[PDB]
């Protein structure tokens, strides 16, 4: 379970890898760690099996509603503000679980793309550029990071990310789903 | 290369006994003989060859000395000595099996880790599990059978067991009388 | 106020037959415990109930002990019109003698099929369970209930019990006219997977390797059977279920 | 027992003599090897003429003192003057239905002008027992032959007071937990009496 | 922390012919190495020819056997004395033990009866509630010393088809003797439940114990 | 609870021709001290029937609360009380194998071993033991504790089975009691030498013995 | 030398890695009798139906055994061959009370570790002697002494039943009725009754099986 | 008669305990969204991992006004503990204020807590729900 | 199995009785009586076909 | 102490009278609360006039004892008779240097010439006390206080035996771990005397 995402001058780029359980055998082409929770806000997750799908869920369904009530689109600050809160508030009375969320937006109203990242406390921080999983890809980030950088370059650097992940993983590691946030929405990149 | 554990039974017969033990198939055999005297050992192999060994080494001394084969009541009891030495440090399950070359009659008997003797006048089984096939064998025996009758009832309990909890599974079994021993194998 | 004078006025309390609960699970005022949907299940009235129940499951007679189904191989795929679902028919040892084969294979519905794979009693409850709760929705909506719906159910359920002691992963295969053919796989952990492939069991590698091998979409009904039958094969009698927009058919070795 | 209480590890005693009943005690409260009090009333009152010594937890058995004395005076306002077998019941009620929380024993001792003077014990566990005459505490298990090779029925009030004061000599000299002066209450018909009696005059028996 | 189960021993064994069934239990009570009673019934007529045994903690297989009767008595009150058939009574008895998954009985349960056709009918039931009908089935501490016996003496493919009631009668008098003989726990009785179409007959035979 | 503070030791009851026979010490023992003397352990509830409960004192004295408290019940309303609207053994000892069983499994057990013993209308004799975790059992001789390792070789020695009942007088089963209760004394050190004894014949009724001592002490094999 | 202590470091590895009866003795007028039962359980599953409990370490000084039957075993056997030696050494018939001491030492030398619980009897020229000795070197001397897991039985029937002056027969039936009571009443005993009488003056007279 | 809480815990559990809160697709199974807890929060969580003080605390004045009324009933009869419990029937069930959480005065007045806090009174402590028509439908049972 | 067609009808009209008290004692579910009259039509194998 | 190993509950009481000593015990060994023997001999014979009751650990004082016996019939076969203070000092050693790894407490009457008869008392730890009287085990705690207020120097041999008797029959009556009969052991200057006390003898004191 890693997710990746580069915030780059007009769009963020979210990476993340196939989804597997133990001993089982699986052959999908779908993303089940991710959900759209509006048409230029996507949200990525990684932790424990059933939780974590049950909070993305959950968070997909409350924005949902808010857009269809409001007849309006919730900033991606709002989006993560409000992430962050219910997050806080399922640990509230319960043993804290693992989950880290990284959700990636495009503001319309200031133009501009943004990038947060959550972890299993609730702990909402804004980042440039984030990454979870294995714990070797940050210095890579570090040397190789501009802030006016374009999608083409962010997408090179995307794929340098993965080339030396999986010279490092055991060769189980599989292909990565990578998706782009925009003023255009959100798309998948095939490549 | 898993070959820990392990199953033997021995039984008597009119004027015969019969002690068989499990193989695993897929060059180790659990069952060593002495003379006219047979032991097979269950559990630890390192244990089970440790004790070959030294029963080897103190058998042939006794023949040396002595001038004769040892007869089963005695290399009992030297087993049950033996095993008594490492008290604090014991290593399995032992069934010692022969027919007195004076007397004539059989002798069965098992011992556990440190040398305490049951001597059974019906059968012995040893082994880990020893729930099914202690079933299985005290269904299918029969006192005073013949060396065939008692072969057939022998190879059928082994069978019965290995039907019940394989790909290599095999045994072999010894069928002694005074006179003469024959060694055949079942390949299920 | 009568009731209140009647709190006030004095057996049961020992018995505690005063509450409703267990007038009702002691079938006292009628049969009602086995009227509800729900159903509702006994926990230690103590603090660590969890704990308890891990600690005395774990302790010795063979007959008292929860019965777990083996880790024998399942497999599942969906090829062009169908689902086949393979399983092995291996019987293992005991003190009993069965009148029929070992029903590795839970049938929900006329149209819908389930394994085990984790507690024997846990899956054929639920699954039973699951199959009522797909023909109240079925009356209810006069409409076949999609194979997404039923696992959803299914997921949620076992969901709300996590942690409690549950042990079961289940694959849920069905084909819909809206959808197709669907399988889903189901765990005791909340999670909920949808996939083309499905092979699990002691031994699943070699059985995805023989079906990686020779998989293609535009496959036959012959075909997919034999290709299931062989990947069970390999993965070592062989039960099939071919499922089709009117339902499964069993065949026992072709 | 909680950890980090106070336990009441003390001598007490209750006699029935001919006129009424005398209850007695020591003074010490200990924690640990220190004495955190060493002149200490453990002579509770529930009613004018009927009173308790308390023993395990301090807190649960001042609780229960508390209740026991308002439910004594909710009767008392209803229907006058409780026997002891009334004060001794609600004691066992209280101290029976909450043994899995509480550790609670009482000594409990009375007078009235039928039953004329009574004594009754709830050890810890909730259970009740009538005597002719009671012990307790940790300092009790050195008395006990004592006790029971020196009582004799209807004895007259001096008698009670000597014996009484013999055998709390005896525990507090051979117990850790017990010192300090000894008190003891008198119940008769006449009243309530008062006595204390000083190291000074019990050690030199 | 106190233990809620216990465990009393006993071994129950039920069998399935072509027009008959058969559950027989040893009937003796015992605590660790001590005899609380040498005849104390584990099997009993449940309603409507339908005979029910659970084997283990002596206090939970009664209060499955309560509740299962309770249960059946309004089952006649709600439906016109309808007889409940022995399917039917085996999902009963797995709803109940269902109905403790967290908090399981400690016992393993075996019914016997006639199905729809005619033919007996034996359903083995775990602590939790899975549950599965067998032709034959051993509980208790003794299964490994009957079951191999019957397989020695019968065949279920003599085929168990064509043996009577009394064969079989014999069958499980002789393996409880053998079990008495080679198992301490075993013996002191053994009490025969025969369902048939007339109804339901008791035997009682006095083991190696007195 | 978790453990008994004050603990009763054994009771011993047996079955005869004509009724039934139980016998308990009376004794509470405040862990290795011998504390209170003089506790009645046998309680007689209606005309016919005995109960016997060892173990916790407080949960002894409960359940005595719980009897009276049915007894009293039972009266209401019925006019007959005295009459054959009595209270059998059997609705007794089923009431409390109640309790004891729902107590278990709510975690907060009885901390007892009790035997009901009686007569019922028609005059068959009722002999059942329950203990705390609901156990329930019957036998011709039934004891608790010590007793169940020490006087029932004493008692089955008498009545070995059902066709023995009929062949045991009174005299023989009272006789085997008092040695059984000896020998607990003898052999139990939490046991006490004064013990209560209760009768239940068809014909005569209850009898109840109190104040029973343990004689014919043999110590003189010493020096 | 003597008993090793070899692999016992590789035993507790292995361990950590998942890796693995009635006796009475009555002493009567003129001499002491020794019972026991004839069963021998691995467990629940009744090994041998026929057993001798009963062991000798003198002609006239026998022995039951209860624990660890190897224990039990080669330390009646080691103080067998002590007292013979002894008896060959001083020419003279070997003592109760020698034999209690060899055992006690050897006992507590061990410090409770050889897991040995005996009941003792004999007739020396002195008199008839009846032991009890545990496992942690303490013996204990009385008239009527009882052991194994239906010894509470056994001594329930004995102290029915014992009196000072007791004949050979009165002994005799004594000790087979208590090895009944612990067969009939325990599930560790079974089987027949061993029985070892020993007067003053005449041999050791040894009944397998007296009452079957 | 009890000073402590006794009998706190659960002794059976289900997927439709929470009657307030299910959902209307299937009616056995809880509505995670209107629950508004966090949306990973199952049941069986809450029967594990809790303060021993929490149960002591959550019902306090519960247990004193239980033994307070069995007391009255010893000594002063039915009739005592039957008007008490019907006075707060009354003054309870004809309160309704869905927008606020305050207690009525006359209730202090019969508990007798004119002149009394503690930390329940000093600490009274969403997109779907806590509006005015839940709390109607909740008081009105429909 | 399958429920019989009368035992349906009477737990029909056990919930139409919810106007008042109910069969088992529950309290009023409902402020006025229903205002339909059901035809069931059911076959089952004790009673045949029936129509209540 | 050791895990399964037997543990001496005794009543052992030795007083100083006017004409030399007497040590008596009761005669029960218990298991927890099954009694293993009805009767024992707890009254130990290390010299011809110098006895010891034991406690604690069996085997330990058994062996102490035998020790303590041989040692003196060695220096008897030197020096003759040897005296009190000479066994208390044996015993003293071989008690505080195995103190680490055995458990046991011992009390020494004895008689000579010399002294005149004493008692000494070595509990646990391996101390030695010379005192007028001692009394040690599970029932001496609940017979302090009465020991202490009935103890008169250069009493008589018939009201030493009376004290005796009156303080065993109460500590077996309140401990359970004390048995039937009371032995006692008379050393003076005419010889050893031996006593046995039946239950039915001192129950109805």
């Amino acid at each position: 379970d890693i997710i990746l995402g580069i915030r780059v001058q007009d769009s963020v780029i979210l990476a993340s890898s196939k989804a597997v359980t133990r001993g089982i055998s699986v052959l999908k082409d779908s993303d089940d760690k991710t959900r759209q929770l509006s048409p230029h806000t996507l949200m990525s997750f990684a932790g424990e099996a059933g939780d974590t799908v049950q909070f993305a869920e959950y968070i997909q369904a409350n924005i949902q509603l808010y857009s269809i009530r409001e007849d309006y689109e919730l900033s991606p600050q709002a989006v993560s503000s409000f992430v962050r809160q219910e997050l806080a508030k399922s640990i509230r009375s319960r043993r804290p679980y693992q989950v880290n969320v990284l959700i990636g937006g495009y503001d319309k109203k200031k133009n501009k793309p943004e990038l947060y990242q959550i972890d299993y406390l609730g702990t909402k921080v804004e980042l440039p550029y984030g990454a979870h999983g294995y714990s070797y890809t940050f210095f890579l980030l570090d040397h190789h990071y501009r802030p006016d950088m374009t999608t083409e370059e962010g997408l090179d650097l995307l794929k340098l990310c993965v080339q030396e992940l999986e010279k490092r993983m055991p060769m189980d590691f599989k292909g990565v789903i990578v998706k782009i946030v925009d003023k255009d929405g959100i798309r998948q990149v095939d490549d | 290369s898993s070959i820990n554990g392990g199953i033997v039974v021995a039984m008597t017969g009119k004027d015969c006994v019969a002690i068989a033990c499990d193989l695993r198939l897929g060059k180790f055999e659990k069952i060593f003989h002495y003379g006219h005297v047979f032991l097979g050992i269950t559990g630890l192999a390192t244990d089970v060859t440790t004790l070959n060994e030294m029963f080897r080494y103190k058998t042939n001394l006794y023949k040396l000395k002595e001038e004769r084969a040892i007869e089963p009541e005695t290399f009992t009891q030297l087993v049950s000595s033996s095993l008594y030495e490492r008290r604090f440090g014991p290593y399995v399950g032992p069934v010692v099996a022969g027919i007195n070359s004076k007397s004539g009659k059989p002798f069965i008997a098992g011992f556990d880790l440190i040398g305490c003797i049951d001597e059974a006048k019906d059968f012995i089984v040893s082994g880990t599990a020893s729930d099914q096939l202690f079933g299985m064998c005290e269904s299918l025996y029969e006192p005073n059978l013949e060396p065939e009758d008692l072969f057939e009832t022998i190879s059928q309990a082994l069978l019965n067991a290995a039907d019940r909890d394989l790909s290599g599974w095999g045994a072999v079994v010894y069928i002694i009388k005074k006179d003469e021993v024959v060694k055949r194998y079942l390949k299920m | 106020m009568q009731a209140i004078a009647d709190s006030f006025s004095v057996l049961v309390k020992e018995l505690q037959y005063d509450n409703e609960q267990n007038l009702e699970s002691d079938f006292v005022t009628g049969a009602s415990q086995f009227q509800r949907l729900a159903p509702s299940l006994t926990v230690p009235p103590i603090a660590s109930p969890q704990q308890f129940l891990r600690a005395h499951t774990d302790d010795r007679n063979p007959d008292c002990k929860i019965k777990i189904a083996h880790g024998t191989t399942t497999l599942a795929f969906r090829f062009q019109g169908g689902i086949i679902v393979a399983v092995d028919s291996r019987a293992t040892a005991g003190n009993w003698v069965a009148s029929q084969t070992v029903k590795k294979v839970i049938e929900i519905n006329p149209f819908l099929l389930g394994t085990m794979a984790g507690g024997a009693a846990d899956c054929q409850f639920w699954e039973t369970w699951l199959g009522s709760q797909c023909r109240l929705h079925e009356l209810r909506e006069k409409e076949r209930i999609s194979v997404a719906a039923a696992s959803k159910i299914l997921s949620n359920l076992v969901y709300q019990y996590k942690g409690a002691g549950l042990s079961m992963g289940t694959m849920i295969c069905g084909y819909t006219r809206k959808e197709g053919p669907t399988i889903y796989y189901v765990d005791s952990d909340g999670t909920r997977l949808k996939g083309d492939i499905f092979c699990v069991g002691s031994g699943q590698t070699f059985a995805y390797g023989v079906l990686d091998s020779n998989y293609k979409w535009d496959l036959s009904v012959e075909d997919a059977l034999y290709l299931g039958k062989r990947s069970i094969l390999a993965a070592a009698s062989v039960n099939l279920y071919h499922v089709t927009e009117d339902g499964w058919i069993y065949h026992g070795n072709h | 027992l909680k950890k980090g209480e106070v336990s009441l590890g003390t001598s007490i005693m209750a006699v029935t003599f001919k006129d009424g009943v005398i209850l007695g005690a020591d003074s010490r409260t200990t924690t640990g090897a220190y004495i955190a009090n060493r002149v200490t009333d453990k002579l509770t009152r529930v009613h004018d003429k009927i009173w308790c010594c308390r023993s395990g937890s301090a807190a649960d058995t001042q609780a229960i003192a508390d209740i026991v004395q308002y439910h004594l005076e909710l009767y008392t306002s209803q229907y006058g003057t409780p026997s002891t077998e009334t004060a001794a019941s609600v004691f066992k009620e209280l101290c029976y239905e909450n043994k899995d929380n509480l550790t609670a024993g009482i000594i409990v001792a009375g007078y009235d002008d039928k039953n004329k003077g009574e004594v009754y014990t709830i050890p810890l566990g909730g259970s009740v027992h009538k005597l002719p005459y009671a012990i307790a505490g940790s300092g009790s298990t050195f008395i006990y032959g004592y006790c029971d090779k020196n009582f004799r029925e209807n004895m007259s009030k001096e008698e009670t007071v000597d014996f009484i004061k013999h055998s709390l000599s005896q525990a507090i000299k051979w117990d850790g937990s017990s010192g300090g002066v000894i008190r003891m209450v008198v119940l008769t018909a006449a009243g309530v009496e008062r006595l204390i009696f000083y190291p000074d005059e019990y050690e030199q028996l | 922390q106190f233990n809620p189960y216990g465990d009393n021993g006993g071994t129950i064994l039920g069998i399935a012919g072509e027009d008959f069934a058969v559950l027989a239990g040893d009937t003796r009570n015992i605590t660790d190495y001590s005899i609380n009673s040498r005849y104390e019934p584990k099997v009993f007529d449940c309603g409507d020819n339908i005979v029910m045994s659970a084997n283990g903690f002596a206090a939970d297989g009664d209060a499955l056997v309560k509740r299962f009767k309770n249960s059946v008595k309004w089952y006649h009150f709600d439906h016109n004395d309808k007889k409940l058939s022995i399917n039917s009574a085996a999902r009963n008895i797995q709803h109940l033990l269902y109905g403790k998954r967290f908090f399981p009985y400690y016992v393993h349960t075996i019914i016997a009866g006639l199905d729809e056709d005619g033919k007996g009918a034996v359903y083995s039931f775990d602590p939790v509630g899975s549950y599965e009908r067998e032709q034959c089935r051993a509980g208790g501490a003794a299964a490994s010393l009957i079951m191999p016996f019957l397989d020695n003496q019968v065949n279920f493919k003599k085929p168990l088809k064509y043996l009577s009631v009394e064969e079989v009668i014999k069958l499980v008098r002789d393996s409880f003797t053998s079990a008495t003989e080679r198992h301490i726990q075993v013996g002191d009785g053994l009490e025969i439940l025969i369902v048939t179409k007339d109804g339901v007959r008791k035997e009682f035979y006095e083991l190696k114990r007195d | 609870t978790q453990q008994p503070i004050v603990t009763g030791t054994s009771v011993i009851s047996m079955k005869y021709d004509n009724g039934v026979i139980i016998a308990a010490d009376n004794l509470g023992s405040y862990g290795s001290l011998l504390r209170f003397n003089g506790v009645e352990r046998l309680i007689p509830v209606g005309d016919n029937t005995v109960v016997g409960i060892s173990g916790d004192i407080s949960d002894m004295q409960h359940i005595e609360r719980l009897l009276k408290d049915l007894v009293t019940e039972n009266a209401y309303d019925n006019p007959l009380a005295d009459a054959e609207e009595a209270l059998e053994p059997s609705y007794i000892f089923e009431y409390l194998a109640t309790v004891m069983y729902q107590r278990r499994s709510k975690m907060n057990p009885l901390w007892n071993a009790i035997i009901v013993a009686g007569v019922q209308s028609n005059g068959d004799q009722f002999l059942r033991y329950v203990n705390l975790l609901g156990v329930t059992y019957s036998s011709p001789t039934l004891a608790t504790g010590f007793g169940a390792h020490m006087a029932n070789p004493l008692l089955r020695k008498v009545v070995d089975r059902e066709s023995d009942i009929p062949k045991t007088t009174v005299q023989v089963a009272e006789e085997a009691i008092v040695n059984a209760m000896r020998v607990l004394y003898y052999r139990d050190a939490r046991s006490s030498r004064n013990f209560s004894l209760a009768i239940i014949d068809k014909n005569t009724g209850l009898t109840f013995k109190k104040n029973l001592q343990v004689e014919n002490m043999k110590w003189d094999f010493a020096k | 030398a003597g008993l090793s202590f070899d692999n016992y470091q590789r035993n507790n590895f292995l361990a950590e890695n998942s890796h693995t009866t009635t006796i009475v003795g009555v002493k009567f007028n003129n001499g002491v009798v020794i019972a026991a039962d004839t069963r021998s359980t691995q467990g629940p599953i009744v090994a041998d139906k026929n057993c001798a409990k009963l062991h000798r370490i003198s002609p006239k000084i026998w022995c039951a055994g209860a624990g660890t039957a190897a224990d039990t075993e080669a330390v009646t056997q080691l103080i067998g061959s002590n007292i013979e030696l002894h008896s060959l050494y001083t020419s003279r018939e070997p003592r109760v009370v020698s034999a209690l001491q060899m055992l006690k030492q050897h006992l507590f030398k061990y410090q409770g570790h050889i897991g040995a619980y005996l009941i003792v009897a004999g007739v020396d020229p002195t008199g008839s002697h009846l032991f009890s000795i545990h496992a942690h070197g303490s013996t204990d001397v009385g008239y009527y002494l009882s052991l194994g897991s239906g010894s509470l039985a056994a001594m329930a029937v004995l102290e029915s039943h014992w009196k000072q002056d007791l004949t050979k027969e009165e002994a005799i039936k004594l000790a087979s009725d208590a090895i009944q009571a612990g067969i009939w009443n325990d599930l560790g005993s079974g089987s027949n009754v061993d029985v070892c009488v020993m007067e003053i003056g005449k041999d050791a007279e040894y009944l397998r099986n007296y009452t079957p | 008669m009890n000073i402590v809480p006794q009998d706190t815990f659960k002794s059976q559990v289900s997927t439709d305990q929470d009657k307030s809160v299910l959902s209307s697709a299937v009616p056995s199974l809880p509505d995670t969204l209107r629950q508004q807890e966090g949306g990973a929060v199952p049941l069986s969580t809450q029967l594990n991992d809790r303060h021993p003080l929490e149960s002591t605390l959550k019902n306090w004045e519960t247990t004193q006004r239980q033994r307070q009324m069995e007391q009255y009933r010893q000594i002063f009869g039915i009739a005592e503990p039957m008007k008490r419990t019907m006075e707060m029937e009354i003054v309870n069930r004809t309160d309704f204020n869905p927008l606020s959480t305050n207690g009525s005065i006359h209730r202090d007045i019969l508990l007798n807590k004119e002149c009394s806090i503690d930390w329940e009174d000093v600490y009274p402590g969403t997109m779907v729900g806590d509006d005015v028509h839940s709390k109607i439908e909740k008081q009105l049972g429909i | 199995e399958d429920i019989n067609v009368e035992s349906l009808t009477q737990s029909v009209c056990d919930l139409a009785l919810r106007f008042g008290e109910g069969a088992s004692g529950e309290e009023r579910l409902m402020s006025r009586p229903f205002g339909v009259a059901l035809l069931i039509a059911g076959h089952d194998a004790d009673d045949g076909y029936q129509l209540f």
